[PDB]
């Protein structure tokens, strides 16, 4: 089993950021540099005189910083992801200066699920077609062509450009192996080969049945020009058009409605559902997405079950960036936005040793993988002794205080360890739920301090709100998202819920949380993020390293 | 079963030994009107749809369509119009429709027959039927014709149907369209506390009555007061909304000329222990006592209560509204941290008012107390606790606030300043038993 | 009455922590009501207090049985603008932390507006009743001027390495030391001030950890104050079983478990 | 006066695309050459070889048409752009392959205008601040800044690259002409310079008084991988900023919430309205717009108000494309979309021939622009006559036909030139709407056929909708929008109307339709793409020479 180590896990950066330094002094020669110490803000002043000069117009200025002082009378730090070797600046991690970050949203974004069995029945029904291997095999090119935006039945067509819509593509994936052998391998998602360990395969194949289901990927540059509610509606119209012509229906008929509502509503699973008035926004947003749904997007868990701390960490990663810094620090905010918020979540392997430790703990009180009891007493232990550490780290080493310098972080940070070490240790989210909250409680006490103004809303609501059962309380953890009530407005809780989710379907040793069509779909190789290894993909995205897709260079000028 | 005395907004005991049940919005014939006059009651802005015509502003927001202004006058034929809006809407004569010419002309409040909201499945009918009604009666006393009377419709409904709602338009309720509703039952949630301060007319105990009541009716909607819920619900609002046994008046007057937040945390504790609702538990070795309740919805009615009164000596101190955020978190951290039991609805007043103090002093949304309300994201939180002290707060501002009651809700005063249920409402609830 | 007892605990840090929260702070130094006025920054030293509405006397106020028996404070009486201070206190043994600041406000004095943050913590207030409630904070115990200061914007540095010579990391340097004295010469929005505000010594590493209300390892170890992790986990539990059901059958619902405190 | 020409206008496209055609033939030779004839078919196929080659499945492969048939069994014809010499191949006419088109959509969704005065009364009453134009200035610094997402009071931010981002600024404008003189020019959208036509600058001044607004215009990067929802709330978060940095506020106090609400709320104007749930849109997306706005947004008026008709077309022009191409064709539906439904609308000057024929006929008949009769019995004339000469040229020229194929094509242009001659001659949006439906009527009875299977839902609704007075049918057309409830679902009508909403101001010689504010922001020559002339900027799109901003060459690789 796992054993934690004499050096703490998050030492390596400190001394890479550091070098020579003695990591228990608590005092620090400030140099008052400014901006000029470092490469990236300097690259950014010239950037903006550019872009002054250009249009005529003052834009970016470092010296408009107030008080007279530009960023940097402290030491800039640059960021080590988590996992990896690449340290970064801070600015490489700002979604808008990171593809990695933005093609990981426009891929959930762009996806929809559709079933085949309701269309199938409806050839048989009203046109008593019949639905063979080959017919479906037609489907499966016919769609690869319409869905990026091409013509199938029309004379006189226009097309989009098919290399602007390079990413846009359709696969099946069924539990019937039967079917799945038949149809070209190009055109299917292949459970067996993806899901090889501990049975996942098994697991998957029985839960989705003898069912068939359409993983469908709108073009990125779609939903960059419009929305996510345009994804299950262009999914839509390619599925009709490419029945119309795989069946030698009539091109416009009675049936081909029933098509259209079953690929819009009735056999359609979106990523995320409507959000109210205040907040409104289209469906596959990231307000309606919820944790199970986030956790099963993520694909460490087919690559590295035996260690669920990894899988558990990477899901942390892609929520906390998802849900801080595009949703909350985009769409329902913006500016310079909350891109340290998220980082401390997935940067230095500060959490990682946090975490490993807590699992430590937790295996050698109570023993393997998902076998704790499941009750408030668990709960209360593991978030104490994991947050005491946590806090004794912060503490004994001033350079880790200084990373996590917001105390935002720290909270999110030190319930995130105790609330995956309890999801790990007992396999129950909704017992890890207690146990994110009672960290918080904790750590108030300890330093006087907690979060930002408005940080512990859902924090004092929290204990409370667990184990309620009334209306718009009660809510399993696996079900709740970014527009549970409490939870609809603030950094640092809801990449880290997520990542907790994912932690007791780990340590249950389960092949996913809540829905398998979702972790069958995200499984997929040919989507342009790598979901089986989030920080890896930022650290490309980081690096200038990772290649979108979604850009218009084809068809626009460039010139001197 | 539960008894409470009832006491007015002066301190006065009205009516011993009350049913807790007797409060109910279920059952109390004064908290079902209140509910039934604010889905039925619209105010009408015939200045501002005289202003919309003749300036060609339709819709609002600098909006200025060249050349369609129509010349109506209806505030000066506002007796004409409210007869003919009344002689459209009323179902049979003698029913409890009426149309009233308030300001000189300037406005009309318009009760719409109960049977229309009867005969729908929302409370929209008022809205709908005094927009209906009232674009009729201009069009038939200015003799408008096919190609000018959809100009004056927009000034009546704003830019309806382009929006859900009637934007820029000249008919008011308290209450908004359902569409911004965030979950189930919210409709009665919904209600800017700059409006339940101008309801009140700025008497704060008459406020929190009016704002607890359409809480705890809202709560009862949402199916969140049923079972053990119910007796947790009415205990709450008869304790902090109702003046219950005179405490949140009483805890007031005793903190009123030197307390502060942690004086009345201090009352509230002394209160639990002296009625029996609070027992010490066990003590721990530096002498600290861990408290334990014997009553735990009557425990959390007492934390309501001092919620509230700490609310009106705080508040009441600066004359300002924006210490309420602040006052609801100090006031249940300082209790908890002084007896080791939860605080007003078990931390959900105190979560509710961290975010409150957030969106009430950052840049991030959220406004002056008087914008917030229980459908409001930051402010839903607690079943009705928190609210009712939010709209105290914005009635006992002295003019601190740049969205005051008076810039925003003034025609809110004046279509309910003679309303009885909202000038009276603890005196017109008890008389109800 | 009922006699308060505050919050638990037996350390010296609990004690100072009921000192703040009681009001019981020593006072160590002096600071000038002008001095003082031209660190906050709201007014020139010696100006009439603005007014963001008219004295209640002259207008009046609507027939609230509230109103009429809760005495306004003076700045509300006399119609000044809500004005602010702002605190940021080092992790490093500080006097004060954010939460019991914010509590000291909201025990000891009238019509304040306190906020806590993990960097700032802010007493919002009638401008006249701000200023009585910072002077009576920042001459206290509760400060150590090189260990915290006054800072409306530009907070970082309540958990940053201290600087060689024991200053808390300020962006702005809003205080310096001179001959051993801190001074201000900036407001706490970082405008210059046309004088040199001495806020006199810094505490000496020893003094601070007696006067100091956090816990950490080079002080009182938190993970040793048994009675505060017992009251963290007694509201926690507490919380948890009546948002279940609000009554006593709660306290042992299936799911609970062999729940146990350390002192009780 | 305008004097209808001997030559129709769509002959020179005829002769252009058919060199030595009679253009009185009814028949013609059919090759059957196949997608081969086209060099932007050919080109699709190769791009969808390499495709298919990268990511190792199938994609565009025109053989995948139906019937074993690939497009242009007849000619595949090319485009003109309307009062433009570019031809153009139908294909660079699609919105996903036309950055022109796709950045006219993001000008529109990245901006808000939020008033000044209310901040300022805020900053007076709660602080005591003084307002003065040198204060106002040092916020016009640093809201150019920060707007961008740059930092401006805390320590240790991370920023956006300012080249990513170099789209985005804010200038203020006003009425008050002492005030803008007094403000540095690069930040000040010009009034008196920019409507300096028919007095026009004189009524947006005395139409807005002295009062102060911002024009923000957020990054088009961030629409991109957000939405239109962001664009309201990334403005009110960086005025805050800069409110704070140049008044000196506490940063995050009480009167804070208020500048929030301010230009969140309260002085906030949005472009467009949140959507019902059916079709759940966040605020600032198309099916919120109105037809007032839309026809606000365009600037040939400013230009050249003496030609009514240029004005009107190049309103067509932006809200066909928009609404039909991008709102229609994508968010609510997808695939290959509705380019030619649009097109019909703004190429082969079709449109222009039919409304300039129109515009004769009524100032020879009615007299001056403006002063027709505002009544039934005109708009009946007018759409009877333009209707029945525009059909007659379709009867006479085969290949005008050819180019309108479907009838929806027809029934919008013969409709919309109706429509548009009746709002010029009669100066009124609300006579034109009943001569747009009577258009509808009378084409139907003629050929015996209209326009697709849905077509004319609106327009047999549409007549007696005209002057209802019922909630939901009753609205002047100038707030009409595409949420108006029969306009909901249909191509062919909505940019139409936006265009015959800006045709009766244009005869009416007013300086806008419905905002002065949306007026004055759209005129601003800052903005990437040339809101003066639509059609233009459509054909620069279509030729790959509009550079749109928003791309992320920056922090992507390139390599081989
Ligand atoms: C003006 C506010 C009030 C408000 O509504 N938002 C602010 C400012 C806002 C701006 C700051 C950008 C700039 O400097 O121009 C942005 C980036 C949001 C935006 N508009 O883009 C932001 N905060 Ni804030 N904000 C942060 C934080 C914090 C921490 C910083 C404490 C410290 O010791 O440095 C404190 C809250 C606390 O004390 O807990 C804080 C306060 C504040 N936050 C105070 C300003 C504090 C100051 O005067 O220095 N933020 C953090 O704790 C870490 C993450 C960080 C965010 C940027 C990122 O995630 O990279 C940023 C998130
Ligand atoms: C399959 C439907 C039923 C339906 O729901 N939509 C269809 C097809 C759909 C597809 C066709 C794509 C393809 O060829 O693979 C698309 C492009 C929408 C999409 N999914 O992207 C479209 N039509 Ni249709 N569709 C059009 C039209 C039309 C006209 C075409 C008549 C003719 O004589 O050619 C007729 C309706 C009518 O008779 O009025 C029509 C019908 C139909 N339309 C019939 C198929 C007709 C056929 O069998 O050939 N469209 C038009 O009238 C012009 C615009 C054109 C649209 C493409 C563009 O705007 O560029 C396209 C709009
Ligand atoms: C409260 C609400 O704002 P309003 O009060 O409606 O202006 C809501 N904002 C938010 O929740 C902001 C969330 C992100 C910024 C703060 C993160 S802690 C919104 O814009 O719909
Ligand atoms: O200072 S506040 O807590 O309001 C915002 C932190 S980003
Ligand atoms: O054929 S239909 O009218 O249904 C659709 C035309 S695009
Ligand atoms: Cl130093
Ligand atoms: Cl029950
Ligand atoms: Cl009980
Ligand atoms: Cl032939
Ligand atoms: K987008
Ligand atoms: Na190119
Ligand atoms: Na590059």
């Amino acid at each position: 089993a796992y054993k934690y180590p004499s050096e703490k896990l998050f030492v390596e950066a400190l001394k890479s950021k550091f070098a020579g330094l003695d990591l228990s002094d608590q005092k620090v020669k400030y140099v008052r540099a400014g901006y000029l110490q470092n490469a990236r803000k300097r690259e950014f002043q010239a950037a903006g005189e550019r872009v002054a000069e250009q249009r005529g117009m003052q834009q970016y200025d470092v010296n408009v910083h107030l008080g007279g002082m530009t960023l940097g009378q402290r030491q800039l730090v640059p960021y080590k992801l988590s996992t990896r070797p690449d340290i970064v600046e801070g600015d490489d991690l700002h979604y808008v200066n990171n593809p990695a970050m933005q093609q990981m949203w426009d891929d959930m974004k762009r996806t929809i699920i559709v079933g085949m069995d309701l269309a199938h029945e409806t050839l048989e029904k009203r046109l008593g077609k019949e639905v063979t291997p080959e017919s479906i095999a037609g489907y499966m090119e016919a769609v690869n062509h319409t869905m990026p935006g091409a013509a199938i039945v029309q004379e006189h067509m226009v097309e989009t450009h098919p290399g602007l819509v390079d990413d846009c593509y359709v696969k099946m994936f069924t539990g019937d192996d039967e079917l799945a052998d038949e149809i070209d391998s190009q055109y299917v998602i292949n459970i067996n080969d993806l899901f090889d360990k501990e049975g996942q395969n098994e697991k998957l194949k029985a839960a989705i049945g003898k069912t068939t289901w359409q993983a469908v990927h709108i073009p990125t540059i779609v939903v960059r020009c419009c929305d996510g509610g345009n994804t299950s509606r262009w999914s839509a119209m390619q599925i009709g058009m490419s029945f119309i012509a795989a069946y030698n229906m009539c091109a416009g008929e009675a049936a081909v409605a029933d098509l259209a509502f079953a690929a819009k509503h009735a056999a359609a699973v979106q990523m995320a559902e409507m959000l109210p008035a205040r907040r409104a926004r289209s469906p596959n947003e990231p307000g309606g997405l919820s944790f199970g749904y986030c956790a099963d997007m993520v694909q460490t868990l087919r690559v590295k079950p035996e260690d669920p701390v990894w899988y558990t960490l990477e899901v942390v990663a892609c929520g906390t960036m998802l849900y801080d810094q595009i949703w909350l620090g985009s769409y329902m905010s913006g500016g310079v936005g909350f891109t340290q918020y998220a980082t401390a979540a997935y940067t230095n392997d500060v959490l990682d040793d946090f975490t490993y430790y807590g699992y430590d703990y937790a295996l050698n009180k109570y023993g393997d993988d998902g076998t704790a009891p499941n009750d408030l007493a668990t709960a209360t232990d593991l978030a104490t002794e994991v947050t005491l550490n946590g806090m004794e780290c912060y503490e004994d080493y001033p350079t880790l205080l200084e990373d996590h310098f917001g105390g935002s972080q720290r909270a999110g940070i030190l319930a995130a360890a105790s609330a995956c070490t309890t999801g790990i240790a007992t396999g129950n989210s909704q017992v890890a739920l207690s146990a994110w909250y009672m960290s918080m409680y904790v750590h108030k006490e300890g330093w006087g301090r907690l979060g930002f103004f408005g940080y512990d809303l859902q924090d004092q609501c929290g204990a409370t709100n667990v184990c309620s059962y009334q209306g718009d309380e009660g809510c399993c953890l696996e079900l709740r998202g970014a527009n549970y009530p409490n939870y609809a407005m603030n950094v640092g809780h809801q990449g880290e819920y997520a990542g907790f989710t994912g932690s007791a379907h780990a340590g249950a040793h389960d092949a996913y949380c809540c829905n398998p069509l979702i972790k069958v779909c995200f499984a997929d190789p040919s989507l342009v993020f790598d979901f089986s290894y989030i920080r890896k993909e930022y650290a490309k995205g980081a690096m200038r390293t990772f290649r979108p897709a979604g850009e218009r260079s084809l068809v626009i000028p460039a010139g001197v | 079963a539960d008894t409470i005395d009832l006491y007015d907004d002066r301190g006065k005991k009205l009516k011993g030994d009350v049913d807790l049940q007797a409060v109910s919005p279920l059952k109390n014939s004064a908290i079902l009107s209140m509910v039934n006059t604010v889905k039925r009651t619209v105010a009408v802005n015939l200045a501002g749809i005289e202003k919309a015509c003749k300036n060609a502003s339709y819709g609002g927001q600098s909006r200025n369509i060249p050349g369609r202004e129509v010349d109506i006058d209806p505030t000066a034929k506002a007796d004409k119009i409210a007869a003919r809006v009344k002689e459209l809407i009323q179902v049979e004569k003698g029913d409890d429709t009426e149309v009233t010419v308030l300001g000189g002309g300037k406005f009309l409040r318009v009760a719409a027959p109960t049977r229309r909201i009867e005969a729908g499945a929302e409370y929209v009918a008022g809205m709908t039927c005094t927009a209906a009604a009232l674009t009729e009666a201009l069009r038939e006393e200015y003799n408008l014709g096919l190609y000018d009377t959809p100009y004056v419709k927009n000034a009546v409904w704003g830019t309806y149907p382009q929006t859900m709602d009637m934007k820029g338009g000249n008919v008011l309720s308290v209450l908004s369209i359902p569409q911004n509703d965030e979950g189930l039952g919210f409709a009665l949630r919904n209600i800017m506390a700059n409006h339940l301060a101008m309801l009140s007319q700025r008497n704060a105990m008459n406020c929190a009555a009016i704002s607890s009541i359409l809480e705890h009716c809202g709560v009862f909607e949402m199916g969140q007061a049923i079972g053990l819920f119910e007796r947790y619900q009415l205990l709450a609002l008869a304790y902090q909304g109702l003046n219950a046994n005179n405490m949140v008046y009483e805890m007031t007057k005793n903190n009123g000329k030197t307390g502060t937040i942690g004086t009345v945390v201090q009352e509230t504790v002394g209160r639990a222990l002296d009625d029996g609702v609070i027992s010490v538990d066990k003590t721990m070795p530096s002498g600290y006592k861990v408290y334990k309740a014997n009553d735990v919805c009557m425990w959390n009615a007492y934390c309501a209560a001092g919620t509230m009164a700490a609310t009106m000596v705080n508040c009441g101190a600066l004359r300002g509204a924006q210490a309420v955020s602040s006052t609801l978190l100090y006031f249940n951290d300082m209790i908890e941290k002084e007896t080791s039991l939860p605080g007003c609805d078990w931390g959900r007043v105190e979560g509710t008012a961290v975010g409150f103090s957030f969106f009430s002093h950052s840049i991030y949304g959220g406004g002056g107390p008087g914008v917030f309300n229980g459908n409001h994201v930051v402010t839903r939180h607690s079943t009705g606790m928190a609210i009712p002290c939010v709209a105290v707060a914005v009635a006992l501002d002295a003019g601190t606030q740049m969205f005051s009651p008076e810039s925003t809700s003034a025609i809110v005063l004046d279509t309910f300043q003679d309303v009885p249920i909202m000038m009276n409402p603890l005196k017109e609830v008890a008389a109800a038993v | 009455a009922y006699t308060p007892q505050y919050y638990p605990g037996s350390s010296h840090v609990a004690v100072n922590r009921r000192k703040h929260m009681s009001g019981d702070v020593e006072k160590l130094r002096t600071v000038s009501d002008d001095d003082l006025v031209a660190a906050l920054g709201h007014r020139a030293p010696g100006a009439d207090y603005p007014s963001t509405h008219p004295p209640l006397a002259e207008m009046g106020e609507p027939d609230c049985p509230v109103r009429q028996m809760v005495e306004p404070t003076p700045g509300a009486a006399a119609g000044d603008r809500v004005r602010y201070s702002q605190f940021t206190d080092s992790m490093y043994s500080a006097p004060s932390i954010p939460y019991f600041r914010s509590y000291y406000a909201a025990i000891n004095f009238r019509g304040v507006d306190p906020g806590t943050l993990s960097g700032r913590q802010i007493v919002e207030a009638r401008e006249r009743d701000m200023e009585a409630q910072c002077k009576a904070a920042i001459e206290s115990e509760m400060t150590c001027p090189a260990l915290a200061g006054l800072r409306g914007c530009t907070v970082h540095g309540h958990s940053l390495r201290l600087a060689e010579d024991g200053m808390m990391f300020d962006m702005l340097q809003r205080t310096h030391i001179e001959g051993g004295n801190v001074i201000e010469d900036k407001d706490q929005v970082g405008v210059p001030i046309d004088r040199k505000v001495n806020l006199g010594k810094p505490m000496s590493d020893a003094e601070a950890k007696k006067r100091t209300t956090i816990y950490r390892t080079d002080g009182v170890k938190y993970r040793d104050e048994e009675e505060v992790l017992d009251h963290v986990h007694l509201v926690h539990h507490r919380r948890t079983m009546y948002g279940y059901r609000p009554e006593t059958a709660a306290e042992t619902a299936p799911g609970v478990g062999p729940v146990t405190y350390h002192t009780v």
